[PDB]
């Protein structure tokens, strides 16, 4: 784009960023973390 | 464990047909508070797809005479374990 | 006039004040006949009224934006201007009298706790001596200094329970 | 002849249960046997296929009827069952994570039903028949989901 | 007189003692003489 | 176990500690026949919790990739549609910003 | 930051859009706060008056200096 | 059998005890080596259990205790009568109720106090009351001052009097223990005697005094030329006018005829329009109906004369299957342990005081009481406040017979043993009803906050939007609304203006008017259950739990109020049940505040108004059916929309309610040390201050020690109590008095 290069922001980027980062990462921490604690041995 | 825990005998259902009969046609107000409770029962059966409102007396016949109902069975069913076990 | 502080008898608002509070006070004073207990009540309180201002005025009181008197603390300009009766003179009169209950009580606990069982002294007092010292403190600083130089005072720390740290 | 109806279990005062009508009621205690649950010797899969078919079919209802667009009509009868199918993923998720968790050990002692005869293992105590379980609970809960979607769409009342 | 009077010499009774006297003085003081604010004699 | 008054006997210490299981049966098979391999089949290809914990973040990430870029603006949802004319002045003391 | 760049006094900060689904229709109206389309959230920590005191004017500015921070990171 | 063992002087008349402060326990005898000696010398003070084990004792000193209960009562009613009498507008207030607000106490000129004699009325000033004592002064026919100097004079020696019977029946003639135990002559006496003839002697003194005084009052007749009571008393002429059936003169009591006495033993439902209390006929009919069903009631139980029934026999024959040995034990326990008694008595004085806000509030039974809207507020605040600190005690009195007077010798298969036994159950099935009681009751409210938070008015929970009827009350209102057309056909109308379709108004303010429910009040009375649930599990899991536990197996031999077993397993502290009554104390006040608050906002914007022309304006714009769904419309539509008389309270006459506000809430945020901290930190500070008061030589020879872990929770849960309460009260005197 044009004087925005670096880390091009599209139109949907919100609406796309959103729900991974409130939706899908607080899953996998949380599936992650889970088999975390819950390592035996 | 003596599946017979809350015993299944017809005899406490005959006492559920006296108070029909003690209630009902025993003049009082009206015809009887079993009487208007038919009559509730008939007029509210006709707006099938709807219910009794706020301001429809179905309720009132029907709660008292179910609480009657209830109270009668229970006592009947106490006294005649009573009787079998010897609590009288 | 120190730190922009007008006297209190050529401040405005200060009068407003005043006029403001009379008003209010006069506002009940329609609803009572003159011959009524309450109106004597109304008029004894704002007798007080006017007498309080009248008072706080003419006595190098000061006042600054506001119309409530303010206190000069500084010692020296509380003494060259004529201030010293708002905090200079009640600092000795408090110190008087906190330096009155605090010898009387290190008096009755040294003499107490020369005694048999000192504990129930504490919860059962005696009346002479106790009334006896508290007739008996009007030299409260002179106790103290006398004291303070000859160690009954103090107590050297080799006597005093320290924490083990 | 006192009716001593409160009694403990076994006739065992020491542990938890004590034996009531609640419990020992035979209507109660066959309904609870007959379900899918305590089938011991039905496989687990066969088990999460008919609970999930259940709970998929119960938990779409409150998402069309209370949902965010449920005023919009012909769109809340789809939004209600997508939702009600992540949900069912969302726990499918947490069913394989709660097989992975409780069953990295081995257990060794049986469940020991009443007067004697245990089975040696329940299957469904296992990893791999938990995640046979949580396998058919998903894939219950799927077809349950677009069962009460195709119901909302043929109907002769309401939805 | 003197069993009652032990009793009479007991904390609660010189934690009314006091508090009469002290309060008392200064109702009289706050009452005969008005509200002042500068100690100018 | 359970003769007169005993409740332990330490070789049957199944029956001791308690564990008994009120509510288990060992019926096989109740469902009909056919109707198993229809569903066993369904499960096969999931039954590993490897492919499990895959299938469900496949349709996991997808899906709520799907939302926002495709499932919204769809539904009408109230955050991809925009404002007529509302809040461009802040401010009831003054100032009057923006 | 270019509008306020032009207009300290009247055009406001604003620290990051709002996209909240669960956000209604008035929601996201009462929210196109500074003079923006979508909803905006009004930043009150004081960095587009630094950047402006320290010569920061265009956005482009701006975006090298958060790839070279995440650079430095 | 029953008869009356008496001791005859048990106890010498003398200061000897009196001398040395500690003398009940005998740790304390020894003397006050610690600061804590204090602190234990007035918490055992009356803890009688631990001072003897003789049961005998114990039952003469409660005796005399409730002896010098009573004197001070009756100390207290008599300062308030000679109040009444001496420092009062209560001549200015009979002739003009609707316009000049009540006043008892006055306050002296001496430091600025006279901002607080504020302009009452009447050519008067003084403290405007809000007990409403003078509404009771006007139902209980009283004209001039002097009846009310006798009454205090009266008081004063009848307490005297109750003063000198405890002195006499515990050291001059104390009661032996079989004389206590003869329960049922206690209560034949407390039944038929007590109450059936006080019942009775009101009931007659409504029919002799009351009546007259009160038809005349709302006839316009000023009280000055109203005759004496004495006056209708004996002269049958003068009673005749006001009421046709005394000229028949008691020939219809004993003829059978009662229906003659139609006219001041009337049956009507509602409200005096003239005062807008109930008719005073109605309750002497009510009260003479009372002492009929107390005096029937009193004659139950077998004493002396064969006839009768034995509450043994009661109790040990009703015995059903599910229970095991039903009801075996209670007899004994119930005549051996004063504290089981104790909570069964507080228990339900509470719910009895909490039936008695309610039904204040509801049907108001005295002569401009409706219209004084702060007499009837704090009327329900006070007695809710009582109730609810009469059922916490309950729960603690409950707890300490469970540590100390249970024994397991008596108890096998019985009701009390079997609670034992299936306490867990109970305990999780409460926590169960608790948790969901607390979703959909808050999360309904914050669900309600977030969508008016997020512009989407339509998905609250409201009456706009989608609601939850209350269908169950409103049938109730609707059923008690036409329960005089068919149920009870003698009832002139409805019992109380709840239901009604009327609105009733005295100096053109509303008495009382019809009561409407919506989703709001769904809400809030969920929100009520869902506290008083978690209150009664509190109270409940103390009581059951304070003999013995799955953590601590010997919680019966360490004693009931105890701070803790140590840092052991974790850390049990707080685990007695003085501990859980501790946290129950608070529950109980957020449970009680939320009900006041309710009642407040709810009356002052649904019933409590000013009556127009042009329909009926309430105190607020209505606005509980669209505000008291969210905790923000809560918030700023309740504790932000009033208390701005509070704030602005300064220089007028409710001045001191923001005074007492601000105290209220200084108390209330100090209890916080008390409560968050412990108790070493506080102790290693006396240690250093004790290091400082030993350089200067000023050491006490009592040692100062930090409070208790149990006396710092007791402080911390006092002064909490204590700052709410005073909060609660200027806040809602200051609000309905500035406006109401
Ligand atoms: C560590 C500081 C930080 C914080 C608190 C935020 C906070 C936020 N960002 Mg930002 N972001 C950051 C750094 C940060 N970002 C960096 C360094 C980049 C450049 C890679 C981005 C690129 C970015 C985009 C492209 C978007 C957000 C969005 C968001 C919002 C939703 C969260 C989200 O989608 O995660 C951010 C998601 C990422 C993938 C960035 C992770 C970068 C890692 C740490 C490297 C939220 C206001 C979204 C939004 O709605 O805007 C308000 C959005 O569309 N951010
Ligand atoms: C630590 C406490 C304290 C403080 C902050 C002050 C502060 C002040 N004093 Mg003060 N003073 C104090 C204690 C204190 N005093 C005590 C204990 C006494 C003895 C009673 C005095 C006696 C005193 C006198 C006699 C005078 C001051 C004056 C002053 C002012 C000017 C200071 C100065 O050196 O000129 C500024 C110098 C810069 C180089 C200043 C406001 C003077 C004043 O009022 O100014 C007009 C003045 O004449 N003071
Ligand atoms: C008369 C006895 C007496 C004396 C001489 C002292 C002296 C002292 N105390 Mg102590 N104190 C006392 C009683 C006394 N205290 C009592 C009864 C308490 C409990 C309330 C305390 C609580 C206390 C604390 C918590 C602290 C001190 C501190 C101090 C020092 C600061 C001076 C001061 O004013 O403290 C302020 C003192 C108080 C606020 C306590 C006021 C309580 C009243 C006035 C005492 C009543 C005593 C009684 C009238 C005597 C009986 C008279 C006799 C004829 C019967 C000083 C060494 C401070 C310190 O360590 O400084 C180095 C400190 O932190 N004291
Ligand atoms: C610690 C702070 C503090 C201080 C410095 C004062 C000091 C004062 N206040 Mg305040 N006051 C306080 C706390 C305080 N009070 C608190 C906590 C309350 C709430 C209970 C009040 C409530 C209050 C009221 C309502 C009034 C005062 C008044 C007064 C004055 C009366 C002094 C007196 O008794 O005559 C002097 C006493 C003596 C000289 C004693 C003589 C002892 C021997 C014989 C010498 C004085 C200026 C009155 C006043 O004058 O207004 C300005 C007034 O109207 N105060
Ligand atoms: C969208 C998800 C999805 C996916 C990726 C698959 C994919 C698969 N399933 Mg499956 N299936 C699905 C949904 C899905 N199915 C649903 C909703 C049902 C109804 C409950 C079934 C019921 C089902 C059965 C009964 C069987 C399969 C089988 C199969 C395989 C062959 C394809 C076939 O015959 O379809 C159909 C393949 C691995 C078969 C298989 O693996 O044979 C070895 C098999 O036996 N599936
Ligand atoms: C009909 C007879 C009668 C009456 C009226 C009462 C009345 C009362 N009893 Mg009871 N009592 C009775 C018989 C009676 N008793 C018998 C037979 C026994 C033995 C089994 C007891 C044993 C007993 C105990 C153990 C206790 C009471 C208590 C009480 C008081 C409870 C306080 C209350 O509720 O507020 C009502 C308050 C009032 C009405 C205030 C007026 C009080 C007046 C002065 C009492 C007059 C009633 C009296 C019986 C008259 C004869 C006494 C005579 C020697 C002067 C109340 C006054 C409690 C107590 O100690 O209080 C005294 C208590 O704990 N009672
Ligand atoms: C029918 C009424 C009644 C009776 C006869 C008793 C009798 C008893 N209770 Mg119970 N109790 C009651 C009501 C009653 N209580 C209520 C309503 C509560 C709930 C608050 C409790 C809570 C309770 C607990 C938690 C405990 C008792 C205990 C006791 C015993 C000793 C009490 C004692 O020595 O206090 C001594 C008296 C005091 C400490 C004075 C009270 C001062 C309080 C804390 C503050 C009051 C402030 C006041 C309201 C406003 C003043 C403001 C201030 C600025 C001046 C005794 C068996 C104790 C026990 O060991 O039982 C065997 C015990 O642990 N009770
Ligand atoms: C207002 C203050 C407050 C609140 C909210 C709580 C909350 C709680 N206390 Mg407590 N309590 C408090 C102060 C408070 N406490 C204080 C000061 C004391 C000291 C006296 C106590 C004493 C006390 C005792 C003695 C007991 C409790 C218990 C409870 C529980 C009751 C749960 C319930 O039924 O409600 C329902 C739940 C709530 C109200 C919590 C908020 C729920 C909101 C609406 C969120 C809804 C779901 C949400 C969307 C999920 C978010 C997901 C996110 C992670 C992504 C809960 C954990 C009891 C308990 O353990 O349960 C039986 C219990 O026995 N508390
Ligand atoms: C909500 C709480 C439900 C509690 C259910 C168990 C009650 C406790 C219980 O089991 O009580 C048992 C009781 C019958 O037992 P019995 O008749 O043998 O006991 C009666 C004697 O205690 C007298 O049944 C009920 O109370 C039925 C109504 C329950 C509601
Ligand atoms: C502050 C605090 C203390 C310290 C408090 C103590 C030692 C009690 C102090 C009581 C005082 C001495 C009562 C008297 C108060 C004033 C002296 C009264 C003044 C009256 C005027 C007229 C002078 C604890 O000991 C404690 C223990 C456990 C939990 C929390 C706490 C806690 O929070
Ligand atoms: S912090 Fe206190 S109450 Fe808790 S275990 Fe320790 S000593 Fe006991």
């Amino acid at each position: 784009a044009t004087e925005g290069y670096p880390f091009v922001p599209p139109d949907w980027a919100p609406a796309l960023f959103v729900p991974l980062t409130g939706l899908v990462l607080p899953a996998v921490g949380m599936a992650w973390a889970f088999t975390y604690i819950q390592k035996e041995r | 464990n003596w599946l017979r825990v809350d015993p299944i005998v017809p005899a406490i259902s005959f006492v559920g047909w006296t108070l029909p009969s003690n209630i009902g046609t025993s003049a009082l107000n009206g015809q009887s508070l079993f009487g208007a409770f038919y009559e509730s029962i008939g007029q509210n059966l006709a707006h099938w797809p709807t219910g009794p409102a706020l301001d429809d007396k179905f309720w009132l016949y029907m709660v008292t005479w179910h609480t009657g109902l209830f109270i009668v069975m229970l006592l009947g069913q106490v006294g005649v374990q009573g009787k079998k076990q010897g609590y009288w | 006039d120190i730190a922009g502080l007008t006297p209190c008898s050529e401040s405005k608002a200060y009068n407003k004040l005043e006029r403001k509070e009379l008003k209010v006070l006069d506002k009940r004073l329609k609803k009572y006949e003159p011959g009524s207990a309450p109106y004597l009540a109304l008029q004894a309180t704002k007798e007080r009224t006017e007498n309080r201002f009248k008072t706080y005025a003419k006595q190098g009181l000061l006042c600054g934006n506001d119309g409530l008197p303010h206190l000069i603390s500084d010692p020296g300009l509380a003494l060259r201007f004529n201030h010293a009766g708002e905090v200079f003179i009640p600092t000795f009169g408090f110190l008087y009298v906190a330096g009155y209950i605090g010898h009387v009580g290190r008096q009755y606990i040294i003499l107490s706790k020369e005694d048999a069982k000192p504990t129930d002294k504490e919860i059962i007092l005696d009346v002479p001596l106790a009334l006896k010292l508290a007739f008996q403190g009007w030299a409260w600083p002179l106790a103290s200094i006398q004291e303070l130089r000859n160690g009954s005072l103090l107590e050297k720390d080799e006597n005093i329970t320290v924490s083990p740290r | 002849k006192p009716q001593q109806v409160i009694q403990p279990i076994n006739g065992d005062p020491f542990v938890g249960m004590l034996e009531t009508p609640v419990t020992s009621a035979p209507i109660v205690a066959n309904y609870l046997s007959n379900l899918p649950a305590y089938r011991t010797g039905v496989a687990p899969n066969l088990r999460g296929v008919e609970i999930g078919l259940a709970h998929g079919f119960l938990l779409a209802g409150p998402f069309i009827k209370l949902g965010p667009l449920r005023d919009v009509p012909g769109t809340a009868e789809v939004v209600g069952c997508m939702s009600a199918a992540g949900l069912v993923l969302i726990l499918a998720l947490c069913l394989s994570l709660y097989g992975n968790a409780a069953f990295q050990n081995q257990p060794s002692m049986g469940k020991k039903t009443l007067s004697g005869r245990p089975l040696p293992q329940d299957p469904l105590m296992s990893e791999e028949g938990w995640a046979k379980f949580a396998a058919g609970f998903t894939v219950g809960g799927l077809s349950g989901v677009a069962w009460a979607y195709i119901l909302t769409q043929i109907l002769p009342y309401y939805s | 007189m003197k069993d009652f009077t032990t009793y009479l010499s007991t904390a609660p009774v010189v934690g009314l003692g006091w508090a009469i006297f002290t309060s008392g003085l200064l109702i009289e003081i706050n009452r005969f003489f008005p509200d002042p604010l500068v100690f100018s004699f | 176990y359970g003769e007169q008054s005993k409740y332990f006997d330490l070789q049957d210490l199944e029956n001791t500690t308690g564990a008994w299981d009120l509510y288990g049966v060992d019926e096989k098979k109740r469902y009909p026949g056919l109707q198993e391999e229809f569903f066993q089949r369904a499960t096969d290809a999931v039954s590993r919790r490897e492919a499990l914990n895959g299938f469900v973040a496949l349709t996991g990430v997808a899906s709520i990739a799907l939302f926002g870029l495709k499932g919204a603006s769809t539904l009408e949802l109230p955050i991809t549609k925009g404002p007529r004319m509302e809040k461009t002045e802040n401010g009831k003391g003054g100032i009057l910003r923006s | 930051f270019e509008q306020w760049v032009t207009d300290p006094i009247h055009v406001r900060p604003i620290a990051h859009a709002i996209w909240d689904p669960h956000f209604g229709q008035p929601a996201v109206e009462a929210f196109t706060r500074g003079g923006a389309s979508g909803p905006v959230n009004i930043a009150t920590s004081g960095v587009y008056q630094w950047w402006y005191t320290i010569g920061l004017r265009s956005n482009q500015e701006l975006y090298v200096s958060s790839v070279f921070l995440a650079l430095v990171s | 059998k029953v008869k009356i063992a008496v001791d005859r002087n048990p106890v010498e008349t003398n200061f000897e005890k009196w001398a040395k402060p500690g003398h009940f326990s005998r740790a304390l005898a020894k003397g006050p080596n610690t600061t804590t000696w204090i602190w234990n010398l007035h918490a055992d003070a009356h803890d009688f259990d631990n001072h003897t084990s003789d049961l005998e004792e114990i039952s003469r000193k409660v005796f005399s205790a409730h002896f010098g209960q009573l004197g001070i009562i009756l100390i207290w009613l008599s300062g308030m009568y000679f109040h009444g009498a001496r420092f009062s507008n209560y001549e200015g207030w009979l002739s003009d109720p609707t316009h000049i607000k009540p006043s008892a106490q006055v306050v002296w000129p001496i430091v600025g106090q006279e901002i607080l004699n504020g302009d009452v009325g009447g050519g008067f000033q003084g403290i405007q009351i809000t007990s409403g004592f003078f509404q009771l002064w006007r139902a209980s026919g009283i004209t001039s001052e002097l009846q009310l100097y006798s009454t205090a004079i009266g008081g004063l020696v009848l307490a005297a009097a109750c003063f000198f019977a405890g002195w006499f029946h515990y050291h001059k003639a104390a009661p032996k223990l079989e004389w206590f135990q003869n329960v049922e002559s206690m209560l034949n006496h407390h039944l038929a005697g007590l109450l059936g003839l006080g019942s009775l002697a009101w009931a007659g003194h409504q029919i002799h005094v009351s009546l007259p005084v009160n038809k005349l009052l709302d006839a316009g007749v000023d009280p000055k030329e109203i005759p004496l009571p004495h006056e209708f008393l004996l002269n049958q002429s003068i009673i005749a006018d006001l009421y046709p059936s005394f000229s028949k003169g008691l020939a219809p009591f004993f003829t059978l005829n009662w229906a003659e006495y139609s006219d001041f033993l009337t049956f009507k439902g509602g409200l005096n329009p003239v005062t807008g209390g109930l008719w005073l006929s109605d309750t002497a009919h009510h009260h003479l109906a009372i002492a009929v069903l107390f005096l029937v009631a009193g004659h139950q139980y077998r004493t002396n004369w064969g006839i009768g029934h034995s509450i043994k026999d009661i109790l040990e024959s009703h015995k059903g299957p599910f229970t095991g040995n039903g009801h075996a034990g209670l007899y004994e326990i119930l005549t051996t342990s004063w504290h089981a008694q104790l909570a069964i008595n507080l228990a339900l004085f509470g719910s009895l005081s909490i039936i008695v806000a309610h039904h204040m509030y509801a049907m108001p039974p005295y002569p401009y009481l409706a219209t004084d809207y702060g007499t009837q507020l704090s009327l329900f605040t006070h007695h809710m406040w009582i109730g609810g600190f009469c059922v916490v005690g309950a729960g603690a009195h409950a707890a300490i017979f469970m540590v100390r007077d249970y024994d397991p010798t008596n108890n096998y298969n019985n009701l009390l043993d079997r609670v034992i036994r299936h306490r867990d159950a109970i305990i999780s099935h409460l926590n169960w009803v608790s948790i969901f009681l607390g979703f959909h009751s808050f999360g309904l409210y914050i669900h309600n906050d977030t969508m008016s938070a997020l512009g989407r008015p339509q998905d609250m929970f409201s009456d706009t939007a989608i609601q939850l009827q209350p269908v169950f009350a409103q049938w109730i209102q609707n059923t008690h609304f036409t329960a005089p057309q068919l149920t009870a056909p003698n009832a002139l109308a409805a019992t109380s203006l709840t239901w009604g379709g009327d609105v009733v108004a005295v100096g053109g303010k509303v008495a009382m008017m019809p009561i409407a429910l919506g989703t709001s009040d769904f809400l809030v009375h969920h929100i009520h259950a869902f506290t008083i649930h978690v209150t009664v599990l509190i109270l409940l899991k103390g009581v059951l739990f304070a003999r013995s536990s799955r953590l601590i197996p010997d919680k019966a031999n360490l004693g009931f109020r105890f701070p803790c077993d140590g840092p052991g397993r974790g850390g049990t502290c707080q685990v007695s049940a003085w501990d859980h009554v501790f946290l129950g104390l608070f529950w109980m006040y957020n449970s009680l505040s939320i009900v006041i608050f309710h009642f407040s906002w709810k009356m002052q914007s649904d019933v409590w108004g000013t009556v127009t022309d042009s329909g009926v304006s309430h105190i607020t714009g209505g606005n509980f059916a669209q505000s008291a769904n969210t905790i923000n419309g809560w918030l700023r539509d309740f504790l932000w929309a009033q208390s701005s008389q509070v704030i602005q309270s300064y220089g007028s006459a409710l001045s001191a309610y923001g005074l007492m506000f601000l105290g209220a809430h200084f108390v209330w945020a100090f209890s916080l040390m008390f409560l968050f901290s412990g108790r070493g930190y506080w102790q290693e500070l006396i240690e250093s201050i004790v290091w400082a008061h030993n350089k200067l030589r000023v050491a006490p020879s009592i040692q100062p020690r930090a409070l208790s872990i149990t006396q710092g929770r007791a402080v911390g849960v006092a002064h909490y109590l204590l700052g709410g309460i005073a909060t609660t009260w200027s806040f809602f005197l200051a609000r309905i008095i500035a406006v109401g």
